[PDB]
């Protein structure tokens, strides 16, 4: 973060720090705290883990006079696959979004095994705009999220009420879910997909729906891009 | 189907009465006598509606 | 079940004759039992009609659909209500000169 601060603020370039194993960093904090006579906190980690993680995370951000930015991808390692753990809890408190890697997706050979239902970026509306990206980005993402949730619901519903009894909006949603997980989320480790190419793939996935079904997309964008 | 049953049973009763009047006697006794075997049978089918 | 392959008729004389002409009911020679038994209000009694209906529903396993006259079912209303089991099915077909009563139907009463 000192290197990032230097480059971004005294050089006017964008950084995107990618920290790795902040769980390992918290373990190091535990070791350092117990080197002194500090009594362990909630889960053995020090009571000032909130302060330490806050410093490390909020070292980033844009500034006024300088034309440079620092972005952070802390990349935690949830110990028991739970969010109630102090490291994920505090990281969610300080940070400004979540990207979830799912064991269910990983066990199906889907790379990257990111599930978009628990994952969100609170600052997405600013990044995905018209001058930035392409003007359909936000509506396309919202439609993809809604239809992916409907796909999960229909996948659970099929084994309960049979495939035939599902509505058209459930059968087409199952097809969308299959194509979405196996072609959109499933990305080659060395495949570079620009935002425009990814949005084109997203539109290709959405096009299986007739224009009347895509309701979260604005009418103008729907009429222009479909 | 209840309405259809009502109309169908009405017309079947009318047809049976007409047949009995044409024959001049009640064919119920003859039908009961010729009841050795049933030409109509129903086989259960496990239709899977919803779950 | 697949074993139950018959259409029991316990309706009036005219309805029983019509069912026999259709061929739904018959008398088994070996079993000495009739799938379609003709019974009216004057013939036999209410207790006999109820016993015959109970035998058709339970003792006669081959019976799948039971056709009972509405006039006959009026005196066997308690038996019809007690026959809560779906199999064999019960149809509230009415007899001659008696319109069908939706209120008197046991199946429709559950609605």
């Amino acid at each position: 973060l000192t290197t990032a601060e230097y480059l971004a603020y005294q050089t006017e370039r964008h950084v995107l720090t990618i920290l790795t194993d902040m769980s390992s960093y918290a373990d190091a904090l535990r070791e350092v705290s117990a080197a002194r006579e500090e009594v362990p906190g909630r889960r053995g980690y020090p009571g000032y883990m909130y302060t330490d993680l806050s410093t490390i995370y909020e070292r980033a951000g844009r500034v006024e006079g300088r034309n440079g930015s620092i972005t952070q991808i802390p990349i935690l390692t949830m110990p028991n696959d739970d969010i109630t753990h102090p490291i994920p809890d505090l990281t969610g408190y300080i940070t400004e979004g979540q990207i979830f890697v799912d064991r269910q997706l990983h066990n199906k050979g889907i790379y990257p095994p990111i599930n978009v239902l628990p994952s969100l970026s609170r600052l997405m509306k600013s990044a995905i705009g018209e001058g930035m990206t392409r003007k359909d980005h936000g509506d396309v993402s919202n439609q993809l999220y809604a239809k992916y949730a409907i796909g999960k619901d229909a996948a659970a519903m099929k084994a309960v009420v049979g495939e035939e009894a599902l509505s058209i909006e459930d059968k087409l949603s199952l097809e969308f879910l299959e194509k979405f997980e196996k072609t959109f989320i499933t990305q080659g480790a060395y495949e570079d997909r620009t935002v425009f190419e990814s949005l084109d793939q997203a539109w290709s996935l959405l096009r299986i729906y007739p224009k009347e079904m895509l309701n979260r997309i604005s009418p103008k964008i729907l009429d222009e891009f479909y | 189907a209840k309405q259809k049953m009502g109309r169908v049973m009405q017309t079947a009763a009318f047809s049976l009465a007409e047949v009995s009047y044409a024959t001049g006697e009640n064919i119920g006794y003859q039908v009961q006598e010729s009841v050795s075997t049933a030409r109509f049978k129903v086989r259960a089918r496990q239709e899977n509606v919803s779950g | 079940a697949e074993k139950r392959t018959l259409i029991a008729v316990i309706a009036d004389e005219d309805t029983t004759t019509g069912l026999l002409l259709a061929g739904i009911g018959q008398i088994t020679p070996e079993t000495q039992e009739k799938n379609f038994f003709v019974y009216q209000e004057g013939k036999t009694t209410k207790e006999e009609i109820t016993d015959k209906f109970n035998h058709f529903t339970e003792e006669r396993d081959d019976i799948a659909i039971l056709l009972i006259n509405q006039h006959i079912a009026e005196n066997i209303r308690a038996r019809v209500d007690s026959f809560t089991n779906a199999f064999p099915a019960i149809l509230e077909i009415p007899s001659k000169d008696h319109p069908y009563d939706p209120e008197k139907d046991s199946v429709l009463k559950r609605v």
